[PDB]
């Protein structure tokens, strides 16, 4: 996400032994670094 | 033609007080509402 020109990236890497769906638990995504880009965002796609 | 080259090589050379060339630099600041990218030095003090 980007707010007030500063891109805020949040991430979290946790292990799990399950392939059905999202497991039980809580996790707060931590903003690691702030990026001053200042761009509008209304569309996006995944590059695989 | 009559309308000729508007550019001209400057009259200086490794040989070349009013004819001394001066260098100039400007830091064009874009003051639009945008994320801050250049800010001043905040000299911290001892605690
Ligand atoms: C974001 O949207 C505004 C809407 O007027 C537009 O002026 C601006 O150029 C857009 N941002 C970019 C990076 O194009």
């Amino acid at each position: 996400k980007n707010i007030d020109g500063y891109f805020k990236i949040y991430s979290k890497h946790t292990p799990i032994n399950l392939v059905r769906d999202l497991p039980q638990g809580f996790s707060a995504l931590e903003p690691l670094v702030d990026l001053p880009i200042g761009i509008n965002i209304t569309r996006f796609q995944t590059l695989l | 033609f009559n309308c000729y080259f508007p550019l001209q090589s400057y009259g200086f050379q490794p040989t070349n007080v009013g004819y001394q060339p001066y260098r100039v630099v400007v830091l064009s600041f874009e003051l639009l509402h945008a994320p801050a990218t250049v800010c001043g030095p905040k000299k911290s003090t001892n605690l």
